């Protein structure tokens, strides 16, 4: 039951993606609609009003940063624009699990394929990528850190 | 425990009518029938934190936990209106003070700070009543609910400090752990009554809007 | 993750390990002559004059490689910089307006030019201008400069390193002779007044 968003500078997903544990194999049933944007899209709210000044020295990576009434959230915030969200946590309870270090090892790895997407000279900003091998690469990558 | 109880109801009932009972509005002073109040152009709740003050003192020697917090309701109150608004410059908070000593939340000396700590007393207070069991208010005594009591606690609490953060940071700015100090809802919150949920909803919209946090 | 569709996918347990392309990104150095990069630049200039009308027009239809390509060498830049992967960490973003434009004058040009531009000077009547001057340009030294339209390559390239940093900021060049070192130029950049006023709530 894990739930990966890049949002990027204009409110726009340019990659969005679930997914889930087969020791839960659904995820979130009817609470996967409001745990979506409007939650992220608060998030993005924290985020704007948390990466411009110095102090709440790792000035990318955050952590845990907030909590609505059933789980709580992470973030990651790169200087290319972009605002890293991984979405985790079973459904039953209330997930406390931050590793944040072997996670810190997730996105400064998942960065390198946003990156050479982005040095694809065809590819602009500002539009989402279906690419059929970096989303399949991050599920794996995923695999490497559940 | 009786005379605790007797004093609590006492207290409580002579504490909410002496508060609303004196300069309920005092720019005019019609000063005929001068029976519950002295209702003069000075009368700005005065008899009301002597009162209050041997109200507090009574109810923390009655040692309640529900209707307790109540007496910090009344004197927070007492501090906020006739030490701030037609204050004069009186501020006859001592035995409030010596009620902060004893109870929660002394060491202040200014305002939106001693409020602030009262409130964070009244709300702990509020936290240790644990389980009343009864019925106090009896508007409704099978179905009803505390968290329909601390909803509308946290909410004057809200509303009473969420505006001292100027949205011009530059004047009057402290920290914006409002949101942080906010996210306090992990109630269930499912319709108790629905006018209760919009002026929640409302408010609670409102002081992001106020603080530029639109999502 | 279509923009269409949703963002629905499938469980974890598998291993889809089949993938393509995916290889290192280090500083290789392979290093082309500056007469090869020359002609492409000129006939770049050429196209340029070929397919637009004036003078501030074929200055925009300029200045939009760069808006292409600044973003790009601005994160794996500082990516490198401030930085396979075996990753110590990644440091500090843009605090201010003046680490950010130290970080064009530490190693955006010896990333290109293997040198230094040589000040970064903070002007004198406002704080919105700054300036920075090349002394002797190396891309553009064969261009005989009385037009001084053939450098807005480099003011497009700064522009797109700070467009991504926050500040929105007109940029422009100048040249100016005054030194010995002749046909050095100027590039004169503002900012816009909020991102100035978001520095100017405390700085």
């Amino acid at each position: 039951p894990q739930y990966f968003a890049i949002i990027g500078k204009k409110d726009n997903p340019v990659y969005e993606i679930e997914f889930t544990n087969a020791e839960n194999p659904q995820g979130f049933p009817q609470d996967l609609k409001e745990l979506n944007p409007f939650i992220l899209h608060a998030s993005l709210d924290i985020v704007e009003d948390l990466q411009w000044q110095i102090n709440p020295t790792d000035n990318c990576y955050l952590g845990k940063v907030d909590h609505f009434y059933g789980l709580a959230i992470t973030a990651y915030i790169s200087y290319s624009g972009m605002k890293f969200v991984m979405i985790h946590g079973n459904s039953a309870n209330s997930s406390v699990v931050i590793d944040d270090n072997n996670m810190r090892s997730f996105y400064q790895e998942v960065h390198e394929l946003y990156v050479k997407t982005l040095m694809n000279p065809f590819y602009k900003i500002t539009d989402p990528i279906r690419s059929p091998a970096f989303d399949s690469r991050v599920r794996t990558l995923a695999r490497k850190h559940l | 425990r009786s005379q605790q109880k007797s004093l609590g109801r006492q207290m409580k009932i002579l504490g909410n009518f002496q508060l609303l009972a004196g300069r309920y509005v005092d720019a005019l002073n019609s000063f005929v029938d001068a029976i519950t109040t002295l209702y003069k152009v000075r009368d700005y709740l005065w008899l009301g934190s002597a009162l209050d003050g041997i109200s507090i003192c009574f109810l923390l020697l009655s040692y309640r936990n529900s209707i307790s917090i109540a007496a910090m309701q009344s004197p927070r109150n007492s501090i906020m209106s006739l030490s701030a608004p037609a204050l004069n410059i009186d501020v006859e908070n001592i035995n409030l003070p010596l009620l902060i000593k004893c109870i929660s939340d002394k060491v202040l000396y200014y305002y939106d700070l001693s409020l602030m700590h009262n409130s964070e007393y009244a709300p702990q207070v509020v936290y240790c009543e644990f389980l009343l069991k009864t019925l106090t208010f009896m508007t409704s005594c099978y179905k009803s609910s505390e968290f329909s009591k601390d909803v509308l606690d946290n909410i004057v609490k809200n509303q009473h400090r969420a505006l001292s953060d100027i949205p011009n940071s530059p004047m009057f700015p402290r920290f914006e752990v409002y949101f942080y100090s906010n996210k306090l809802f992990e109630l269930q919150l499912k319709e108790m009554q629905v006018e209760a949920q919009i002026k929640i909803y409302s408010t609670m919209a409102e002081v992001y809007r106020l603080l530029g946090y639109k999502r | 993750v279509g923009p269409k569709q949703a963002i629905t996918s499938e469980a974890s347990t598998t291993y889809y390990i089949s993938r393509i392309y995916s290889e290192s990104l280090l500083f290789k150095r392979q290093e082309a002559s500056l007469s090869a990069m020359a002609f492409l630049f000129q006939e770049m200039i050429s196209q340029l004059h070929r397919t637009c009308k004036t003078a501030g027009d074929f200055e925009t239809k300029l200045s939009d490689y760069g808006h292409n390509i600044g973003i790009r060498l601005l994160e794996l830049l500082n990516f490198r910089a401030s930085v396979s992967n075996y990753i110590t960490k990644m440091r500090r973003r843009d605090l201010k307006i003046l680490d950010i434009l130290q970080f064009i004058h530490g190693t955006l040009w010896s990333y290109l030019f293997n040198h230094v531009s040589d000040d970064l000077v903070k002007s004198s009547e406002r704080d919105n201008e700054y300036m920075i001057v090349d002394n002797f340009p190396t891309l553009t030294q064969f261009i005989p400069g009385e037009n001084v339209s053939c450098e807005y390559f480099v003011c497009g390239i700064i522009k797109g390193f700070l467009f991504n940093a926050g500040f929105p900021c007109g940029v422009t060049a100048h040249r100016m002779p005054q030194g010995g070192h002749s046909q050095r130029t100027v590039y004169l950049i503002q900012f816009d007044r909020q991102v100035l006023d978001r520095e100017g709530l405390r700085f």
